[PDB]
């Protein structure tokens, strides 16, 4: 008669890592990197996402006619942008501090847009022929729809001088830019006055814009550049405009009614028609594992992201052959 | 491993013991059986587990990437940027790898100690009233009964009975 | 007769944790991180820090009538300046490369302020009126003490041509500013002469500044803005200001005599009137633990912060009950 | 523990014994009592402070933040800074604190072993000369006075003369 | 050691054991010397050299300074630029010299272990056909001529024979 | 008759140290830390290093005529560039981006030099008499080599406009400069006109430049000033130059003929004529360690920098004395 000491064994075939011996095989074990998604493109947490598509932040906000879509886009959850959109500004120019613009989204899920100086409103000056066959619209010249190109009324350009009030609750994105003529006969030939400025002022801010005449190659076939710049005017401030030439006024402006957390995401993907609670750039994540190896930027309750191929923990002991 | 007894002094595991992660086999002139440890199974579920809810909470907290653009003159602090992010995920990615590692070494060795002082705690009470094989099994000198073997089990073996 | 084998046990209560159990009673025990601090501000070393209130380091730098507290203050350990203060740029305007010179004052402990132009020598320009309601001092219109706002005499603002060498051992901070005026009538009002500068030049700087003329919201019942400049002249080396008109030309400047490790700390707490070889912004520091939990800005010999709740060490071993 | 001895085959501690760690409970005819053995509670005093100063020592130089300011369009640099900032303390924090588990288990099972090793070491003296009983004593088949006893824990039992 | 065996109750290792790391000493009236076991010894060689290798590999993918340069006006970044390179350089300093710590510690133990699982191995062979010593020596009750000691070295040490 | 158990000892004093204990003496140990380098700056692969000696990388690009020995320099592995080069801007200034035009020098290995606008060229401007003292040669008054100092032809300077395109396959690297006169005298007795620009054009770029005239301490002996600035001239696109004065025109423009890692390292030494797989500013390594101590900054394939002085491992067992 005998009583024997032993152990479990089964026919697991579970491998896990030490320091000293690799792939020992183990009764039981616990995987703790989630490895796979989804490939698609979701709502996070019930709210859609703003899919620019081809068009760009700046396209967007500047609103070129080719992004008429994204007109009046509602409450995101995260914003999604291609690596190289094919509708960025259809004139060709720059847009001052655009990172630091982009950066600012990341803190936004809604605007909303309002009219500040309506397009009508422009009696002396002419603000229906601002337009070009580099920004087309069915068949037809156009221009970015936030902004108004004004150009000489019966050969005068006189002193522009307006002023809007954020009467509003909310902290206002505004929009204008400045336009840089061909040569010395553009200018002329468009605003008249042959040395011309924008003068902009708020509680902080104190500008002062002169257009720059060079020799440009030809971009979307303009030689003449736009140039765009922006401030966030506050509750209860006064936004100021004097000018006498090349002056892209603002039409249009969004109200920031919405902030929290947010993020541009650079993906080539198309909506995926699709719920989750973690999103990334390659696709969703649905899992209860504490890491996983997807993709560093991500949005949503998410496990931690690492670079391993592999995290499996032992939880039984050596298996027997 | 460390404590010589799984893969040890006792040679494999037994795929007949599905109740539990240590236990006992005996065999007699009524038959023959495996019966699980209770206590120290337990025991070792309470550890393991307690292991794994560890690891995940301290990794709770750690490193989160955001997007952040730079134009083309910013070619510096773009590089910054993503030598910072790439950095701490390579940091990360090496706090986790070799927890794992060592700890799934400390995790074997833990069940290795646990069948271990599981057969010191019967060969104390047994002493000379039975032979050390040298294979995880006591031979004894009287006839042990089911009811004996339990006695083995419980703890209770009264050894001035025998 | 017989020899047991045994261990301490003890009435402890101390606990500590392990991978695998929390909450082990053990003998003995060791904590390791600082929890508390005396909830002060306090001299570091002997020490004392510059408390600058409710100053600002522009307010102080440039002499905001309202910060004669710290005309002429002593070698520091580190400076304390809160969150918002209320006495910055009493006219409003904007410091230029304010955070530089913020991050430059880490490695300053002492200034001594000593007078390049003196107030008396402007004989073909009224030094002595240029004063304005928004910086009041007992009552009466004052300005920024350091710095000389001239205007017209007798009609007349003749070019400015005054040159400063730096003749001290010590590199010299010296500040400088420009004025915008309101309109094309202001200009006129004050300096006469309509298109104006000021040229400042030393070995490496190389500046020419133009007021910019725009309509601007009210700041301390202001519409003008004053634009203020600085650098360092290095030994030797002389600084040159040509202008007509706009000028804010310098009166005092302070000489570097103390470099070494200093901070800008952000506290709204005031002088706790006290000594600590360790200080925080919520408090000072006096323990010998390799590990605190406070805050993560200190100055001084200071333990490691980290975001710990409880780092407790076993020495001794697991108590029975 | 790892060690089988602390609660283990040795069911607790004992209030009695104050000037150490380890050492030996004697009962005989002449009376009873505890007695520390220096060497192995001296031994564990030497590990546990150079421990504690080896941890000390390595978390020596570690991350220190620095206050830098960024004006209102440079939110991009900012939010960089922070994050370095803060991932670095996330990275101190956690070494801190699973470097602090990790040698708390390691300390308790030192402990142990330390328990183990010398009730192996006198077993290993008294050999047949002792009954053992199974929960950290030894019953002397001979009386054994208090220069018996000393012997033992000396490590001078002189077996051949029992 | 946490073993007991190494510097425990074997008091030192041998300059006359050179083909091994651990085995095996016998003396009887034919002669004596010295044996290793080369099983014990290879399971040892390749834990250490995985070791080894798994330390080297980890500290594989590891932080890299770049070489950045900024202007006068530039300070801020420069110095977060710093305090970036510095601080991942103290992490993965702090990383490689708590390893090296933590792993010769288990290392030493490692050694300790495998002596003393050699040593429990042969007395579980022997049982009562000989002395167990207490100094990592068996003295036997019968002649135990070199075939004799081979099949303790063997496994093959056949109890009931003698 | 006995049979004992045991292990190994031999004559080693090699120690480690583990948490417990410290100079613990093993059997056997693993060094794996390089202590030593041979202290020479090396070809890395077999392909030497850039080495600029006295000259810095603007003294080489613009081509300080102290720095001929780099007039046509082959593909290079790295770069070594003094703390402090002598060589820099002969004729004192600026060089506007430098930091960010080093950078893109990490990303390039060899450059090939080719003519642009040659000199010869300027038939109704003086191209031959833009010299200075503060650049000499051989005893003479020279100037950067690689652009051309323009001034007026018999007392005229017409307006400049030519136009260069990048019909290389290759991106190009232009640098031109502008020329800040001392005073207003001094703009006339050069290049005649009072007020001058220089406008420069291409897909993306949108100069205008004007001269600043500021009193100024005098450096190398002069008190004028040059502001260099660059631009990528990517294939197919052209630049646009036109100017009235104060131009610093092209000459010579680098080809980015080779692309990838480089980089631009700090240090005083000088040439080992020595080979190696591995290279510090401090010396080269060759050794099979998974870690060195030597510096931080590295190129090539090399062992992991750490701050230790020492890293040891355990392999053999405590050895008994
Ligand atoms: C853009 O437009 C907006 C709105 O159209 C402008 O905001 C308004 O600015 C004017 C000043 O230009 C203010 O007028 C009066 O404000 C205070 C109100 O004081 C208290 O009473 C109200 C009523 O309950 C309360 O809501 C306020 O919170 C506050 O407690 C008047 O007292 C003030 O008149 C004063 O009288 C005092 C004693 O009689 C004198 O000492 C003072 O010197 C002063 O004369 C004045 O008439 C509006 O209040 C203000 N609107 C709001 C909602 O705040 C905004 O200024 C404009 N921006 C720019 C840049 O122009
Ligand atoms: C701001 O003001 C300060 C002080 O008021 C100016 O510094 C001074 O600048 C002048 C030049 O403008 C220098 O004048 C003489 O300097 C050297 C001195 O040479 C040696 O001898 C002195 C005496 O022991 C010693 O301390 C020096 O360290 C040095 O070793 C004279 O030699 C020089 O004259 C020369 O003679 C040579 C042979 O005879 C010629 O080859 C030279 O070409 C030259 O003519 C000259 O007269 C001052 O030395 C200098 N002060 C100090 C303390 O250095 C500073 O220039 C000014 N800044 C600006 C931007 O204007
Ligand atoms: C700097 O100089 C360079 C070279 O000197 C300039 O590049 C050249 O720019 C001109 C336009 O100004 C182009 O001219 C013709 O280009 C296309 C070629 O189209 C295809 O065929 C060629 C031949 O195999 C192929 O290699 C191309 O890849 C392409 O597939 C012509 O078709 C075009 O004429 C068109 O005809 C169409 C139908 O007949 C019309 O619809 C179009 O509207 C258009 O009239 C034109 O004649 C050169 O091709 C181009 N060189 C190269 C190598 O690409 C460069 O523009 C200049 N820069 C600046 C800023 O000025
Ligand atoms: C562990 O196992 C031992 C041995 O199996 C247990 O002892 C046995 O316990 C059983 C059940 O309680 C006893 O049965 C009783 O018998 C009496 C009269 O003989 C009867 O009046 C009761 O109704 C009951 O049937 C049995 O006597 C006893 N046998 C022996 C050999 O001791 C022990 O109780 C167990 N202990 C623990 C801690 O689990
Ligand atoms: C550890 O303990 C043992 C047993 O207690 C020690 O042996 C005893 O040592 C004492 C004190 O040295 C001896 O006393 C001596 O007795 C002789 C004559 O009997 C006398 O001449 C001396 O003046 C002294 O009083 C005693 O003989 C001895 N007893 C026995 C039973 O051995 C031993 O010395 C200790 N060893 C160590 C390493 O601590
Ligand atoms: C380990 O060692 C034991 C004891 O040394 C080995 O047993 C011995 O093995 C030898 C060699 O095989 C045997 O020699 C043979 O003898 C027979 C007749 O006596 C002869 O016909 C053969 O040609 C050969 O010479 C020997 O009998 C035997 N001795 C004893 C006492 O058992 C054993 O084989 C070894 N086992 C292992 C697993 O290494
Ligand atoms: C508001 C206005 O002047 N719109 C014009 C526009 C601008 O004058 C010009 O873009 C300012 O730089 O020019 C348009 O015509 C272009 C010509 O100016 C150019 O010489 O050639 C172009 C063809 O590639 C084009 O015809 C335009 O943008 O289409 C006409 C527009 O009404
Ligand atoms: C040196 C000087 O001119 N000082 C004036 C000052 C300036 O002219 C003005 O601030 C430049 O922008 O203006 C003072 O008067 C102010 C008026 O100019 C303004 O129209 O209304 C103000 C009331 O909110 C104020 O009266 C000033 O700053 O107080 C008078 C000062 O002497
Ligand atoms: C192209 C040209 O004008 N070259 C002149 C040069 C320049 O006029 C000047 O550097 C522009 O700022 O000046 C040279 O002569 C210098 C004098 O202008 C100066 O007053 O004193 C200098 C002595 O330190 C020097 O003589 C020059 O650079 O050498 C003459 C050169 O041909
Ligand atoms: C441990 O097992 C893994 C998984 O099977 C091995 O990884 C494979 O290695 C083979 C060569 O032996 C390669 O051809 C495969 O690409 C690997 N497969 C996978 C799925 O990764 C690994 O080699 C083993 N490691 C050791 C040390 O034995
Ligand atoms: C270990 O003990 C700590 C300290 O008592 C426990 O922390 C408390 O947990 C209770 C709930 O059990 C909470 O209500 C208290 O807020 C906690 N108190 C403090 C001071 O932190 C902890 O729960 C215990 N942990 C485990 C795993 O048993
Ligand atoms: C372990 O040994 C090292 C190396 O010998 C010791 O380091 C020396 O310490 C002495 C003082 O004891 C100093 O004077 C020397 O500068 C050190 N020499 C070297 C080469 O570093 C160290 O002190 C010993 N550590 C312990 C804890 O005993
Ligand atoms: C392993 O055994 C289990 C019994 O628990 C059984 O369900 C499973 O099918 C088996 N798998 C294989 C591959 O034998
Ligand atoms: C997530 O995956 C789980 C499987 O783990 C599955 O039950 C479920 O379908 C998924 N949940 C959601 C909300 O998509
Ligand atoms: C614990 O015991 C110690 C004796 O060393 C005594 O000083 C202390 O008062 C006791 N504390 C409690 C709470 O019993
Ligand atoms: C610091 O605290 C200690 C207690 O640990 C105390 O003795 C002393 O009062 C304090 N020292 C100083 C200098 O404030
Ligand atoms: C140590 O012993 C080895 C034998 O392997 C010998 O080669 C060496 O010379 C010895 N060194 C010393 C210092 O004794
Ligand atoms: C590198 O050092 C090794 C010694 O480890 C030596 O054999 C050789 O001379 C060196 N190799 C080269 C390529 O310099």
């Amino acid at each position: 008669d005998q009583i024997c000491i032993g152990y479990h064994a089964n026919n697991s075939t579970e491998q896990v890592d030490t320091i000293m011996e690799k792939n020992v095989t183990v009764t039981h074990a616990q995987d703790i990197l989630e490895k796979t998604h989804n490939g698609k493109l979701c709502d996070l947490d019930g709210v859609k996402p703003l899919i620019l598509r081809d068009c760009s932040v700046a396209g967007w906000l500047l609103g070129n006619p080719m992004c008429d879509e994204f007109i009046n886009v509602p409450e995101w959850s995260y914003i999604v942008e291609k690596a190289n959109p094919v509708n960025d500004l259809c004139y060709p120019g720059d847009f001052n501090d655009y990172e630091e613009l982009k950066h600012l989204l990341s803190r936004i899920n809604h605007f909303e847009k309002i009219q500040i100086i309506p397009k009508s409103s422009w009696s002396s000056h002419e603000a229906s022929l601002g337009v070009s066959s580099a920004c087309p619209y069915q068949g037809k010249s156009s221009f970015f729809r936030n902004v108004v190109w004004l150009i000489k009324k019966n050969s005068t350009y006189p002193t522009i001088k307006r002023s809007y009030n954020n009467t509003n609750q909310e902290d206002l994105l505004v929009l204008w830019g400045i336009h840089h003529p061909n040569d010395a006969a553009e200018q002329t030939k468009l605003y008249r006055n042959p040395t011309t400025y924008i003068s902009v002022g708020t509680s902080t801010l104190n500008q002062r814009l002169v257009p720059r005449i060079a020799t440009r190659s030809k971009v979307n076939g303009q030689n003449g550049r736009m140039e765009f710049f922006w401030t966030i005017l506050k509750p209860n401030d006064a936004i100021n405009f004097e000018s006498n030439g090349n002056f892209i006024a603002p039409e249009y402006a969004y109200k920031i009614v919405k902030k929290g957390d947010s993020t541009i995401m650079k993906s080539e993907l198309e909506y995926g028609n699709c719920n989750t609670k973690c999103q990334t750039p390659m696709g969703a994540i649905n899992s209860s594992m504490p890491f996983h190896n997807i993709h560093p930027l991500t949005i949503g309750e998410c496990p931690k992201y690492v670079k391993s191929n592999r995290l499996v923990l032992a939880t039984g002991l050596r298996n027997s052959p | 491993g460390l404590f010589g007894a799984i893969a040890g002094f006792i040679e494999g595991g037994w795929q007949g013991m599905v109740d539990g992660w240590y236990g006992y086999h005996h065999s007699n002139e009524q038959g023959s059986g495996y019966a699980a440890d209770k206590e120290s199974t337990q025991k070792a579920i309470d550890g393991v587990t307690n292991k794994v809810n560890s690891i995940i909470d301290k990794m709770n907290t750690q490193f989160e990437a955001v997007g952040r653009e730079f134009n083309n003159l910013e070619r510096r602090i773009e590089n910054l940027n993503k030598k910072m992010e790439d950095g701490f995920l390579d940091v990360w990615t090496y706090n986790a790898e070799l927890l794992v590692l060592m700890e799934n070494e400390r995790t074997l060795d833990f069940h290795d100690s646990n069948v271990k002082n599981l057969y010191d705690k019967v060969r104390l009470q047994l002493r000379d009233n039975a032979k050390e094989l040298g294979n995880g099994c006591f031979e004894f000198y009287h006839k042990c009964d089911n009811e004996c073997m339990e006695s083995v089990r419980n703890g209770t073996y009264d050894y001035p009975q025998y």
